[PDB]
């Protein structure tokens, strides 16, 4: 998370490091969208031209998750997949569309104040909310500063906060110069805007969750996928439309779980 | 119960950076 | 391609 904040205590319940086993480390982080179930970034799973690929045993994930360094000895969560998926139309190769995977929980985490889920759209709250100007807030433990190192300035201690409004998306295309697609969509102030903050490496998988203004709930509006950098004066991240591959995200859920 | 979080919401905390959030659906003055 | 982007990581 470039320029943002440093999280609280309970605020996003279901925030979840994608944390590969050994070497030790995290790859990225997801959202708990139920009893037993993780959603992310598909390039957060399967990355080919990097030879990124991983199966359940690979990862193990964690929950209760405040700072980004320690063990949060009884507050936290961890349970390892019990299977992993993608969906079958994914672009790694071309810009990486429908960068959408879920995960099984090979077995199910019971919440708390700490651990608790977020709720998917409705074309109705899909729709009063996913519009130019109306902020977003993206989570994550992702590098303080475009890809680069210092436990400052190259990652968090704890858990970073950042809101950002949706971007007209005529000016989306002409940030990039890749073949966005209706699938994806573009968070970030502008470079006249005046104010600056972005997501960053291994904020990845991490959410895009909203609040409508109806019924008080978080919803998961976006998922990490892209940037070219961190923090450009001239760009805007890259989010997956959660909602247009909602879809999916259901078959999946009601074919094995 | 989903999208409440138990720390907030729950028992009605408002998260300091979330009041920020509102004023962009209705855009503040 | 994520966000820091090609050619690998640092």
């Amino acid at each position: 998370i470039v320029e943002g904040s440093d999280a609280e205590i309970g605020m996003s319940p279901w925030q979840v490091m994608l944390f590969r086993k050994s070497p030790q480390e995290l790859l990225c982080g997801a959202s708990l969208i139920s009893d037993r179930w993780v959603l992310t970034a598909a390039h957060c799973l399967l990355y080919p031209p990097w030879d990124k690929n991983f199966t359940e045993n690979d990862l193990l994930v964690r929950i209760g998750k405040h700072s980004r360094t320690r063990y949060e000895r009884n507050i936290e969560k961890i349970s390892m997949l019990e299977k992993i998926y993608i969906h079958p139309r994914y672009n790694w190769r071309e810009n990486l569309d429908r960068d959408i995977a879920l995960m099984k929980l090979k077995k199910p985490v019971a919440f708390s104040d700490y651990i608790h889920p977020v709720c998917l759209p409705d074309r109705e709250t899909a729709a009063s909310l996913l519009q130019a100007g109306y902020k977003g807030r993206v989570t994550g433990w992702g590098n303080l500063k475009e890809t680069w190192t210092a436990v400052g300035k190259g990652q968090p201690s704890v858990l970073q906060v950042v809101n950002l409004p949706i971007v007209e998306r005529p000016v989306c295309k002409d940030s990039t110069r890749i073949r966005i697609t209706d699938n994806m969509f573009c968070a970030g102030y502008k470079p006249d805007e005046g104010k600056r903050g972005d997501a960053c490496e291994g904020d990845s998988g991490g959410p895009f969750v909203m609040k409508s203004p109806f019924n008080n709930r978080w919803y998961q509006m976006g998922i990490v996928s892209w940037g070219e950098g961190c923090d450009r004066d001239g760009k805007y991240g890259f989010y997956t439309h959660v909602f247009r591959l909602k879809k999916w995200i259901q078959k999946v859920i009601d074919q094995f779980g | 119960d989903c999208g409440l979080r138990p720390l907030f919401e729950k028992k009605s905390l408002e998260d300091k950076t979330e009041r920020e959030l509102l004023e962009s659906y209705i855009d503040g003055r | 391609l994520d966000p820091r982007s090609k050619y690998e990581p640092f």
